């Protein structure tokens, strides 16, 4: 089954005889899940984090039935502001990326070189993220404040509209957010341009 | 790494 990103790929999870509300994202490493009690030996162990480490709890070998697959693997638990399904279970479910609107699997970071300044930089593919957030750049025309979200917090970026962004040799226009990130993210503004679905 | 972008 395909599923595409005009809208945010939230699925229903089954973990530890409770359903939940997750979101597939390839533009994460792990899975990281809102505080919630769960069985198991846990231990402290630090991520991410917008402005620094955020503390989680780290579980391992939990059973996760996501999309009618079960996965068994890694969940962290602690202050994220949406539960996050990342490439260590989509890769169980055998989730690939594709243009089914090249196939491209997540065992790795699905890096893609972008062109956009006319410039040329390597870029995350990231069905999380809303929005395509660069690391700072100089680009041409008018911006305007933005505070996005994520782990750890808040970054102000620069909103930029109607920008061209070549991915993969697709022809993609629409809005960049440039802020202090350590990589760049390419949103499902873009992606769904370039035709890009969930595939598993 | 887990990045996310509402």
């Amino acid at each position: 089954p395909q599923i595409t990103l005009w809208k945010r790929p939230l699925v229903t999870i089954r973990i530890g005889g409770q359903l939940k509300e997750a979101l597939l994202n390839t533009g994460s490493d792990f899975t990281v899940l809102e505080e919630m009690n769960l069985p198991g030996k846990w231990k402290p162990k630090m991520i991410r984090g917008i402005g620094g480490f955020i503390k989680v709890r780290q579980y391992d070998q939990i059973p996760v039935e996501i999309l009618g697959h079960k996965a068994i693997g890694t969940v962290l638990v602690g202050p994220t502001p949406v539960n996050i399904i990342g490439r260590n279970l989509l890769t169980q479910i055998g989730m690939t990326l594709n243009f089914g609107g090249p196939q491209i699997t997540l065992w790795k970071r699905p890096l893609v070189t972008i062109r956009i300044g006319g410039q040329l930089k390597e870029a995350l593919l990231n069905t999380g993220s809303d929005d395509t957030v660069l690391e700072e750049m100089n680009l041409p025309g008018k911006w305007k404040p933005k505070m996005i979200g994520g782990i750890g917090g808040f970054i102000k970026v620069r909103q930029y509209d109607q920008i061209p962004v070549e991915i993969l040799g697709h022809k993609a226009i629409g809005t960049v957010l440039v802020g202090p990130t350590p990589v760049n993210i390419i949103g499902r503004n873009l992606l769904t341009q370039i035709g890009m679905t969930l595939n598993f | 790494e887990t990045f996310y972008v509402d």
